[PDB]
RNA sequence: CGCACGGAGGCGAAGAACCAUGGAUUUCCGAAUGAGAAUCUCUAACAAUUGCUUCGCGCAAUGAGGAACCCCGAGAACUGAAACAUCUCAGUAUCGGGAGGAACAGAAAACGCAAUGUGAUGUCGUUAGUAACCGCGAGUGAACGCGAUACAGCCCAAACCGA
C-alpha cells in the first residue's frame, strides 16, 4: 500500500496471471523476491509481478523504484498465494519475474503497454 | 514355610485367586480370635499368613495375573 | 471447639504415644518414655 | 548483484527517512494497542534476523516486546544514607532495555530459548525489539547442524545468565585486550568491578 | 487395595447389642461408607443386613454397628469365628 | 527372628539369616497439576504458560530440591579517616532470577619488552605494592611480558546456485 500507487483492475490481473502460467511452461520465470531482484539488476527481467498483501512490506518496497531505474515493467496482484499458484508453487510468493516469456511475448507487451497508460 | 514359591508358580491364574481369598479368610479369623484376646495363638503362623499373601501377590504380578 | 476428621486422627495418635515403655522391654535390654505428655501441664500442637 | 535483503537493511539505516518513515508511523499505532509480548509470524527485518540465526522452519519463533523508555524506576531511601546514596533521579540500571525485552520474552515462552534479538524502533516513551526463540525439544531443530547446539543442557535458561549476544556485550566482553581486565572471564569472578 | 472389614469389636457393650439387639460390632476402614460396610458383612457371613451405624473413634479407626435381620442370629454368627 | 540380653512361639539342608546387583510393591499431603481443604473432601481432569500439530491435551516442554561452588541482576550501614561530607568498610552483608557436575571464558577490528617481535581461553607463580587513583589525606591498586599447568580449533549471514 505504501509502495502501491495505482490499482490494477481484477480483469487485468486475471490476464496477467494467465500469461505467467504459460510463461512457466513455455519460457522462463523467477519465483521469489530475491531472484526477482537480481533479474531487474541483471536486466534479464521483462515483466515483474508484485503481491499486495505482503507483511512486512520491507520485503518488496524496493521493487517499484528499482524497476523504474532499469526500464523493467511491473504489475500488482491482490493475493500472494495466487501469484505463487500461477508461478507453479505449493506456496505463495511475494513477487515473481518473467525471465524471457514464451508463447506470450505478445500479451506481456500488451499488459506492459496497458499499465503504462494506467499510470 | 508351609507354602513354597515353586508350589505357587505351579498354580493356575485361578488357583492363586482361590488360595488368596482362602489365606485372607484364615488371617481374618486369626485376628478375630486375637480381637477377643484368644489364647490358642501361634505368633509364627499369623506372621506367615501375611508373607504368603505377599508371595502369591508377587507371583501374580510376575505371571501377568 | 469442633475437631475435624484429620485433627481427630492426630489427637488419637498423641494419646497412644502417651503409653508407657512395656515391662518386657526393660528385661530384654537389661534396664524411660521421654515423650510423656499431660493434658494440663503440657501443650499439644495446633 | 545486491541481494534483495540488502535493501531491507539499507532502509533501516534511516528509519526516519523514506517509505520506512511512513511505515513506522502507521505500524506503531497498532503496536501501542498490543501487549508486552506478541508472537508474530514473520520478522519485521528479514536481513537482520537471518544474519542473527533465523530460519523459516518448525520450532523457530519470533515475538515483539515493548519496554518503557528511560532510567531506573527506583524508590527513595527509607532509612539512613550518606549523601552519595540518596539518589533517585539520575540512577540507571546496569542492564540495557534490549536485554530486558529478551527476558520478558523468554518468560512468556518457558520451553523456548533465546537465540538473539534486534531493535524495531521506538516512540517518545517506549522501545520495541524482536526476540528470536528456539524450541530445544522439536526434532526439526535437533537435526539442524546450525541450531542443534542450543539443545544442550548447559544452554538451558541461557538468557537469564547473560549468555545471549546482547548479554555478552552488556557485560563488557567485546574487547579482548585493554579495558577488559575486570570483565573477563566473568564479572562475578572479578569482584563486580565493571 | 484396602479391605473393608478389619476385625470384630468384642467388648461387653458389643455383647449386649448382640444378645439383646441382634447387632454385630466391627472395627472397619475409615474410608468405608455405611453401604460398603453392609455389603462386605453380607458377603463374609451370608446374612441379611438391615441397618448400619458408624462412629469415628478416638483410636484412629471407624466403628460400625451392623444390625442383622430377624431372619439371622447375631449370637450364632459371632460364636463361629 | 533390627537397636533390645523378655516371654510365648516360629523359620532354616525345599540351604534361612546376612551381603551385592536387578525387579515387585510403594497410603495421604507435598512443584502438587480437576476443584476446594490446617495431610481431608467434592463431582473426570498435564491446572497454568508454551511449542508442534492429525487443531483432539493427540505428541512434548516448564514448575520444585540440592553442602557449598558457578553465572546474570538489586545493593546497605556500623567501621577507618582518631570529628566528618568525597574516600573507606565494599560491590562486602543481605535481597531477586538461573545453569552444571563443575560453571563462566575462548580462536584477535588482540599485544605494542616498537620488533626482522608474540599469536584462542582459563588458572598457578612472578611482574608489584611497580604504573594509575586519592579532602594528592587516610587509603586504594592493575596490565603487557615471563616461568608453568593444559592445549584444539571450528560453524553461519552474503556473493554465485534456487526446491
Ligand atoms: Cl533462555
Ligand atoms: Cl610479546
Ligand atoms: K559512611
Ligand atoms: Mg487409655
Ligand atoms: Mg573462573
Ligand atoms: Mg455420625
Ligand atoms: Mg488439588
Ligand atoms: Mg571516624
Ligand atoms: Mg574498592
Ligand atoms: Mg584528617
Ligand atoms: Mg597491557
Ligand atoms: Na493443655
Ligand atoms: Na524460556
Ligand atoms: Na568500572
Ligand atoms: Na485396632
Ligand atoms: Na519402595
Ligand atoms: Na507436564
Ligand atoms: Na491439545
Ligand atoms: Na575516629
Ligand atoms: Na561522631
Ligand atoms: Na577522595
Amino acid at each position: 500500500p505504501v509502495y502501491v500507487d495505482f490499482d490494477v483492475p481484477a480483469d487485468l490481473e486475471d490476464d496477467a496471471l494467465e500469461a505467467l502460467e504459460v510463461a512457466r511452461d513455455t519460457g522462463a520465470v523467477k519465483k521469489g523476491t530475491n531472484e526477482t531482484t537480481k533479474s531487474i539488476e541483471r536486466g534479464s527481467a521483462e515483466l515483474v509481478f508484485v503481491a499486495e498483501d505482503v507483511q512486512p512490506e520491507e520485503i518488496v518496497m524496493h521493487i517499484p523504484e528499482l524497476a523504474d531505474e532499469k526500464g523493467v515493467p511491473f504489475i500488482f496482484v491482490e493475493q500472494q498465494d495466487d501469484l505463487g499458484h500461477a508461478a507453479g508453487l505449493e506456496v505463495g510468493s511475494a513477487a515473481a519475474a518473467v525471465t524471457d516469456a514464451g508463447e506470450a511475448d505478445a500479451d506481456v507487451e500488451d499488459i506492459a503497454d496497458k499499465v503504462e497508460e494506467l499510470r | 514355610t508351609v507354602l513354597h514359591v515353586q508350589e505357587i508358580r505351579d498354580m493356575t491364574p485361578a488357583e492363586r485367586e482361590a488360595e488368596l481369598d482362602d489365606l485372607k479368610t484364615e488371617l481374618l479369623n486369626a485376628r478375630a480370635v486375637q480381637a477377643a484376646g484368644g489364647a490358642p495363638e501361634n505368633p509364627g503362623r499369623i506372621k506367615e499368613l501375611r508373607k504368603a499373601i505377599a508371595r502369591i501377590k508377587t507371583i501374580q504380578g510376575e505371571e501377568g495375573d | 471447639g469442633k475437631k475435624s476428621k484429620a485433627t481427630k486422627k492426630r489427637l488419637a495418635k498423641l494419646d497412644n504415644q502417651n503409653s508407657r515403655v512395656p515391662a518386657w522391654v526393660m528385661l530384654k535390654t537389661d534396664r524411660r518414655n521421654h515423650k510423656r505428655r499431660h493434658w494440663r501441664r503440657n501443650d499439644t500442637d495446633e | 548483484a545486491r541481494s534483495a535483503y540488502s535493501y531491507i537493511r539499507d532502509a533501516w539505516e534511516n528509519p526516519g527517512d523514506g517509505q520506512l518513515a511512513e511505515l513506522q508511523w502507521q505500524r506503531q499505532q497498532e503496536w501501542r494497542n498490543e501487549g508486552a509480548v506478541e508472537r508474530i509470524e514473520r520478522p519485521t527485518r528479514l536481513d537482520k534476523a537471518r544474519s542473527q540465526g533465523y530460519k523459516a522452519k518448525q520450532g523457530v519463533i519470533v515475538a515483539r516486546v515493548s519496554v518503557r523508555k528511560g532510567s531506573a524506576r527506583k524508590r527513595r531511601h527509607k532509612a539512613g544514607r550518606r549523601s552519595k546514596r540518596q539518589g533517585v533521579t539520575r540512577i540507571t540500571r546496569r542492564k540495557d532495555i534490549q536485554r530486558v525485552a529478551e527476558e520478558r520474552a523468554s518468560r512468556t515462552f518457558p520451553n523456548l530459548r533465546v537465540l538473539n534479538s534486534y531493535s524495531v524502533g521506538q516512540d517518545g516513551r517506549q522501545k520495541w525489539h524482536e526476540v528470536i526463540l528456539i524450541d530445544p525439544n522439536h526434532p526439526a531443530i535437533q537435526n539442524d547442524d546450525d541450531l542443534s547446539w542450543i539443545c544442550a543442557d548447559d544452554q538451558a535458561d541461557r538468557v537469564f545468565r547473560g549468555l545471549t549476544g546482547a548479554g555478552r556485550r552488556n557485560r563488557g566482553l567485546s574487547g579482548k585486550g585493554k579495558g577488559s581486565e575486570k570483565t573477563r572471564p566473568s564479572l562475578r569472578s572479578n569482584g563486580g568491578k565493571a | 487395595s484396602w479391605d473393608v472389614i478389619k476385625h470384630p469389636h468384642v467388648t461387653e457393650k458389643a455383647m449386649n447389642d448382640m444378645d439383646f439387639q441382634n447387632k454385630l460390632q466391627f472395627a472397619v476402614d475409615d474410608r468405608a461408607s455405611k453401604g460398603e460396610v453392609a455389603d462386605a458383612v453380607e458377603e463374609q457371613y451370608d446374612v441379611t443386613v438391615e441397618q448400619v451405624n458408624t462412629q469415628n473413634t478416638m483410636d484412629g479407626e471407624k466403628k460400625a454397628v451392623v444390625r442383622l435381620s430377624e431372619d439371622d442370629d447375631a449370637q450364632e454368627v459371632a460364636s463361629r469365628i
